[PDB]
C-alpha cells in the first residue's frame, strides 16, 4: 500500500467509460429545462421574456 | 531449470511484459472484467460512486438556480 498508479487506473476509468454516457445525458436535460415554463411574468408589460439562455 | 519450459521462461513470455513495465503498463494491462475475482467488486465500487449522491441537495439546487434566473432579468 505505497503506491498511487491504481488512483490513475481509477481515474483513466473515469474518463473513459462513464465520462460518454455522462456527456449523452446531461447535455439534453438542461436544454429542456431551458424553459420549463411554470413562472408566468404576471406583468403588465411588453418586455416578452424568453428564456435565461438570452441572458 | 527455471519455473516453466512453456516456450521460454513462463505462459507467453510473462517475463517480457513484467519487467518492461510494473507501475504503468501492469496497471493498464487491466482492460476490463473476466480477469480476476475482483473485478467484479470494481465494477460494482464505480456502479456505486454514480448515483449523482449528493441527489436531493443537486436537484433542490437546480431548481432554486432556475428558479432564480427564470423570474426577472439579473
Amino acid at each position: 500500500p505505497r503506491h498511487r498508479a491504481v488512483n490513475l487506473f481509477l481515474q483513466g476509468y473515469e474518463k473513459s467509460w462513464i465520462e460518454t454516457e455522462e456527456h449523452y445525458f446531461e447535455d439534453k436535460l438542461i436544454e429542456d429545462l431551458a424553459k420549463p415554463g411554470a413562472e408566468l411574468p404576471e406583468e403588465d408589460e411588453a418586455m416578452k421574456r424568453v428564456d435565461p439562455l438570452h441572458q | 531449470c527455471p519455473e516453466e519450459i512453456r516456450d521460454q521462461l513462463l505462459d507467453f513470455h510473462e517475463d517480457l511484459m513484467t519487467h518492461c513495465g510494473i507501475e504503468l503498463d501492469e496497471d493498464g494491462s487491466l482492460d476490463g472484467s473476466n480477469d480476476l475475482t475482483i473485478r467484479g467488486r470494481l465494477l460494482d465500487l464505480v456502479e456505486k460512486v454514480t448515483y449523482l449522491k449528493k441527489s436531493s441537495l443537486q436537484q433542490l439546487i437546480s431548481e432554486t438556480m432556475v428558479r432564480w434566473a427564470q423570474e426577472s432579468v439579473i
